[PDB]
């Protein structure tokens, strides 16, 4: 969600401000790419386990 | 008759100073101080525009 990747109010009304979300986007960019990554190499454990058990 | 031409170019200075503008920002009226471009893809890339009062 929005409030699980920190990306709940991003607020973009100054420099200052609108850096704190650019840090916070770049963030959430790195949490749904590790997701993806155990995900991934979850998906490669069952091609390996379909692979084995048929 | 030098002082009413020396009267109306110092009014057009500062008509030049309050009038130019960007995007309906002042620049050159002396309050586009620390305003920073934002020059790259992190948190904080800075360039600062910095203008004294002309």
């Amino acid at each position: 969600s929005a409030t699980g990747l920190g990306v709940s109010g991003l607020v973009v009304s100054s420099f200052s401000a609108a850096g704190k979300a650019m840090s916070a986007a770049q963030d959430a960019i790195s949490y749904v790419s590790s997701m993806r990554s155990k995900l991934g190499a979850l998906q490669n454990r069952l091609e390996h386990t379909i692979s084995n058990l048929d | 008759a030098v002082q009413q031409e020396i009267n109306q170019l110092a009014s057009e200075i500062t008509r030049i100073a309050s009038t130019t503008q960007f995007n309906t920002m002042n620049l050159i009226d002396g309050n586009f101080t620390s305003k920073k471009l934002q020059v790259g893809s992190l948190c904080g890339q800075a360039i600062t525009i910095d203008i004294s009062d002309m």
